């Protein structure tokens, strides 16, 4: 209330990139190879101690399926941070991510914390998006950048720790 | 938003509310109720009742 800081965070990105899998790894420490595409938007929370302070993440997990694109503003508006996810093996998903950045910039404060997650980083042999290029783009928009794997539990915690560090509330 | 999809998400948040009320997380009942209010406002707007 005074001791516990609520942090609204929204996951955005193309269908199939791993938004929900990132959330399930963070919250439930599990991975499902057969998780189904999200309908509408899902919700989970997690209470953590980062930077010697208590935070409760309020995580909105949006559907990336096309018919739900117009629903996303109901979830990203008023968020302290937006996590925009792409798939390192599909360059088109990074182009989609740039469209999400434009959508945020049209509708939210320039001060919103943006994190870019290049997910499925366990799939090293079939990479299409070079890490150097994705990092450089993230820097150009003042975003957090991590390559993640929900499957192999890589950089998921780091992602949320850095979001917490950057939110000035 | 395609109207039926908006109505379905309202039903989805109502399901999250039903579960957060059956448990003990009061702060999340409020968070979810706020989202429900926003979805309902958007629905009323799509029907022309407000701007
Ligand atoms: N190899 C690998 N597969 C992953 C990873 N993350 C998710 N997947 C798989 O990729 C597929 C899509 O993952 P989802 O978590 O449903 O992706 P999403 O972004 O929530 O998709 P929508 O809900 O449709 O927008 C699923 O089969 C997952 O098991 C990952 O880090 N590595
Ligand atoms: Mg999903």
């Amino acid at each position: 209330g005074s001791a516990l800081r609520e942090l609204k965070v929204c996951l955005l990105g193309d269908t199939g990139v791993g938004k929900s899998s990132i959330m399930w790894r963070f919250v439930e420490d599990s991975f499902d190879p057969n998780i189904n595409p999200t309908i509408g938007a899902s919700f989970m929370t997690k209470t953590v101690q980062y930077q010697n302070e208590l935070h409760k993440f309020l995580i909105w997990d949006t559907a990336g399926l096309e018919r739900f694109r117009a629903l996303a503003p109901m979830y990203y508006r008023g968020s302290a941070a937006a996590i925009i996810v792409y798939d390192i093996t599909k360059e088109e998903t990074f182009s989609t991510l740039k469209n999400w950045v434009r959508e945020l910039r049209q509708h939210g404060p320039p001060s919103i914390v943006v994190a870019i997650a290049g997910n499925k980083c366990d799939l090293t042999d079939v990479r299409e998006v070079m890490e150097r290029d994705a990092k450089d783009y993230a820097d150009s928009i003042h975003a957090i950048f991590v390559e993640t794997s929900a499957k192999n539990a890589i950089n998921i915690n780091e992602l949320f720790i850095e979001i917490s560090r950057r939110i000035p509330s | 938003i395609e109207e039926e999809l908006l109505l379905q998400q309202i039903d989805n948040i109502k399901a999250y509310i039903f579960d957060a009320k059956q448990c003990g997380r009061l702060d999340e009942v409020e968070v979810l109720t706020e989202n429900l209010r926003e979805l309902k406002h958007t629905l009323a707007k799509q029907k022309g009742g407000t701007d």
